[PDB]
C-alpha cells in the first residue's frame, strides 16, 4: 500500500508476484530512481 | 508443373528426379533448386503449423516450462505465446482467460519460464 512497503521488497520478490512482467519491474525501478529510492532498502 | 501432373508440394519434394527431368525445359540444377524450395516450403509450413498450434515448435518451446501439457501449449500458442520467452514476458492477467489455467498455475509457469530464460 505504501512506498515504504515497496522499497523493502527485493527485485527477486517482486518478480514472483502475479501479473508482474519484466516491463512493469523496469517501470517501478525508473519511477523509484526518479524519487531517489531503490528496491531492497 | 500442373499440366505434367504435379498437384502437391510433397510430389515435387519426393518424386524421382528422372520424372522431373522428363518435363520440357527442366535441367538438373533447376530440378534440384525446385526440390530444395519444395522441401524448405514443407519445412516452413510444418514449422508455421507447429507454432500456430502445439505440434512441435510450441510443444517444445512453450512447453519447456514444467507443467505445460500439449493442450495448454496449443492454448498458449493460439494467444500468440509460441516460445518459452513469449511466456516469460506475460503477466498473470494476460493468461487469466485460458480454460484450465488458474492464476496460481499461470504464476508458477511464468516464473518457471523466467527462471529458464533469464536466470539459466
Amino acid at each position: 500500500h505504501y512506498i515504504g512497503d515497496l522499497v523493502q521488497r527485493t527485485e527477486v520478490e517482486l518478480l514472483k508476484t502475479p501479473n508482474l512482467g519484466k516491463k512493469s519491474l523496469t517501470e517501478i525501478k525508473d519511477v523509484l530512481a526518479s524519487r531517489g529510492l531503490s528496491l531492497g532498502m | 508443373l500442373v499440366e505434367e501432373g504435379f498437384s502437391t508440394l510433397e510430389e515435387l519434394a519426393y518424386v524421382p528426379m528422372k520424372e522431373l527431368l522428363e518435363i520440357e525445359g527442366l535441367d538438373e540444377p533447376t530440378v534440384e533448386a525446385l526440390r530444395e524450395r519444395a522441401k524448405n516450403a514443407l519445412a516452413t509450413i510444418a514449422q508455421a503449423q507447429e507454432e500456430s498450434l502445439g505440434d512441435n515448435k510450441p510443444a517444445d518451446d512453450l512447453l519447456n516450462l514444467e507443467g505445460v501439457d500439449r493442450d495448454l501449449a496449443f492454448k498458449l500458442a493460439a494467444r500468440g505465446v509460441c516460445t518459452l520467452e513469449d511466456l516469460a514476458e506475460q503477466g498473470i492477467d494476460d493468461l487469466a482467460d485460458i480454460e484450465g489455467l488458474t492464476d496460481e498455475k499461470a504464476g508458477a509457469l511464468i516464473m518457471a519460464a523466467r527462471n529458464i530464460c533469464w536466470f539459466g
